[PDB]
């Protein structure tokens, strides 16, 4: 029949088991994992959890990891602030990940029995929280990592050559420390990155509008969108593509919509007058990215087309041909440049229905 | 056009053929010591449970040894060789026969080697076989090997027949931590709170030299207020185990004063 042999574990025996595991964890942190028997270390951690001493093992594990990352790892990163900071931080990050894998393996029974039962973070996630809080988001390190990464992106945009791999490793690290989330990456990197980028693009638009034509400006916005996407694919996290493109669109297009379209001797009306089909198509494609973009183009076109139409209905067969030549011209613009857009077609029709009813 | 093929027997064939290789010791690369040694395949064991992955990884001593020594079991010369063979064959075939006499070792081997589905079956096997005759033994296994659903069902059965459980010798086999938990439990059904004190004295007397140190903590768990003042002076106070501990003397002294103060309050 069904048998059971539960035994009481002596307090002095629990301490000797923990002392053996504490030493093993410390030896793994020192990268001296060779010569350690997995089965005997697993069994010791198993015996502790099995005899309901999982809390002592969990509290102890949290203590040993914290002691190591504050007294050894934090100091190594703090001593490297002005001498290979990213190289030392990533080395500390790779050393932590390697150590935590072996530590979670030895305490595997605790990870499947104790952490599940007592609604606490698993060995690997606890290790990430301790690394995140005591190293990456400590203060001097957090501010310097933010200063380093942003200074590199600011330098790269100015023409300097930077280690893109070092940025990718730092961003990958900030993402993982988010614990299957982007909270750490968003707060520490993305938020100040979008702030300093918006300031850069605002000043970029100011220079380009002051010396380049509307056509050249539109080409330079497309070039900046592509440069910022290529930067996300090689340095940052894939989830930063939409927020950075939106900032490029806000600072280079949205905030200068009426300025670009009404640019004296280069804008929409100038393109309409000289029949610059390709340039209008490029304007349509760029302004269709932002809200009220095509509306601004339509309002600018409507004002001019109505002014031309009112001048045509005021000034026998030549008068009828004038309205037909104006219709054929804008029908070409609608198909060849405005991709036969419903809004542009309604505007062209609406303007024609206004001045043809006037006279 | 392209077509997809699925071999109907391939799943069952691969498992049985690798198990026949193991029984013949063919292509085996690992030795499992429990004594009798069990030759097996690293690829199959690492596929059966997450436990063998770091053991045979290369970062630890065992990968360079080729033999793994499984020690510190419930029994001195390890679990039953036929039971170990059944658990190793399970890691290959996925099929196992569990009996009422082998369930405790199958559960010990499944829990230790993180065989979740086999641990679940053992829990479901003990759930269907749960009765007042084996409730104390099943609770001990469920509490030991974390079978929360089974532990609740077995505990809810003991809480109802505690008067019958404390009558049988099976309850006095239980270790201190379980005895302390049952005394701390408030939903347990007992005819009198005086019976609870009589069971503590019977438990300590079973192994006098090994359970005399636990009497002080167990006496503090007893509800002295619910017991009659006549029993507290004539049977509780003259006991040898209570007279030795000074804090246990003050506990029954404060209890007698509590009964006198409550009687005058009416
Ligand atoms: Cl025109």
């Amino acid at each position: 029949r069904i048998r059971a042999f539960p035994m009481t574990m002596d307090e002095k025996y629990v301490n000797s088991i923990w002392d053996l595991l504490k030493n093993a964890i410390q030896e793994i942190q020192r990268k001296n994992n060779s010569g350690l028997s997995f089965e005997e270390l697993y069994r010791n951690a198993y015996t502790m959890v099995l005899h309901k001493h999982g809390e002592k093992l969990y509290t102890g594990l949290r203590e040993v990891v914290t002691e190591h990352l504050i007294n050894k790892v934090r100091e190594d990163v703090l001593n490297s602030l002005n001498n290979n900071f990213l190289q030392t931080l990533n080395q500390a990050w790779n050393d932590h990940q390697t150590a935590m894998v072996m530590i979670r393996d030895i305490l595997m029974y605790m990870d499947r029995v104790y952490v599940q039962q007592n609604n606490v973070e698993n060995v690997y996630n606890l290790g990430l929280i301790i690394f995140r809080d005591q190293v990456v988001r400590y203060g001097c390190i957090r501010d310097h990592l933010r200063q380093t990464l942003l200074d590199m992106i600011a330098r790269e945009r100015k023409g300097e050559v930077v280690d893109r791999g070092a940025i990718r490793n730092a961003c990958q690290m900030l993402m993982i420390l988010g614990l299957e989330g982007r909270s750490v990456y968003e707060e520490d990197f993305e938020a100040p990155f979008l702030e300093m980028s918006a300031e850069f693009f605002q000043m970029e638009s100011q220079k380009f509008l002051a010396e380049n034509s509307a056509s050249v400006y539109i080409k330079k916005v497309e070039a900046r969108i592509n440069e910022e996407i290529e930067r996300v694919m090689h340095c940052l996290d894939k989830s930063t593509e939409e927020p950075i493109v939106k900032v490029v669109e806000r600072e280079l297009i949205s905030k200068h919509m009426k300025t670009i379209v009404e640019m004296e001797n280069s804008g929409l009306v100038h393109m309409l007058k000289n029949g610059k089909t390709e340039d209008l198509g490029c304007m349509y494609k760029l302004f269709s990215r932002v809200p009220n973009g095509l509306k601004t183009m339509c309002e600018c076109m409507s004002s001019y087309l109505r002014e031309q139409g009112k001048a045509l209905v005021s000034e026998p067969v030549d008068y009828r041909q004038g309205l037909d030549d104006l219709k054929s011209r804008f029908d070409r613009f609608l198909l060849e440049s405005f991709n036969n857009d419903r809004l542009f077609k309604q505007t062209i029709a609406g303007d024609f229905e206004y001045f043809l009813n006037l006279n | 056009e392209a077509e997809d093929f699925e071999c109907s027997s391939h799943c069952s064939e691969l498992s049985w053929r690798q198990n026949e290789q193991r029984r013949q010791g063919l292509f085996c690369d690992i030795t499992l010591c429990f004594g009798r040694e069990f030759r097996a395949h690293r690829s199959v064991l690492a596929a059966a449970t997450e436990y063998f992955t770091p053991l045979l990884s290369g970062q630890f001593s065992e990968s360079r040894s080729g033999r793994v020594e499984m020690r510190k079991w419930s029994s001195e010369p390890g679990p039953e060789p036929d039971t170990v063979e059944a658990v190793i064959e399970y890691m290959y075939t996925g099929r196992i026969r569990v009996s009422t006499g082998s369930v405790h070792e199958v559960l010990e081997l499944a829990d230790r080697f993180l065989l979740i589905r086999l641990k679940e079956f053992c829990g479901e096997f003990l759930k269907k076989k749960l009765h007042l005759s084996n409730c104390v033994a099943i609770h001990s296994l469920a509490h030991m090997y974390t079978l929360s659903q089974l532990a609740l069902k077995a505990a809810d059965m003991i809480r109802r027949n505690f008067h019958k459980v404390i009558q049988d010798e099976e309850f006095y086999t239980l270790p201190f931590h379980l005895i302390r938990d049952w005394l701390s439990d408030l939903e347990i059904t007992v005819d009198s709170e005086e019976v609870l004190f009589e069971t503590v004295l019977k438990w300590v007397q079973r192994n006098a030299e090994e359970r005399e140190r636990y009497f002080e903590e167990l006496f503090k768990l007893l509800r002295l207020s619910q017991m009659k003042p006549t029993y507290l002076t004539r049977h509780v106070k003259p006991e040898r185990l209570v007279a030795n501990n000074e804090v246990c003397v003050k506990l029954v002294a404060d209890a007698v004063e509590r009964h006198a103060l409550r009687a005058e309050n009416i």
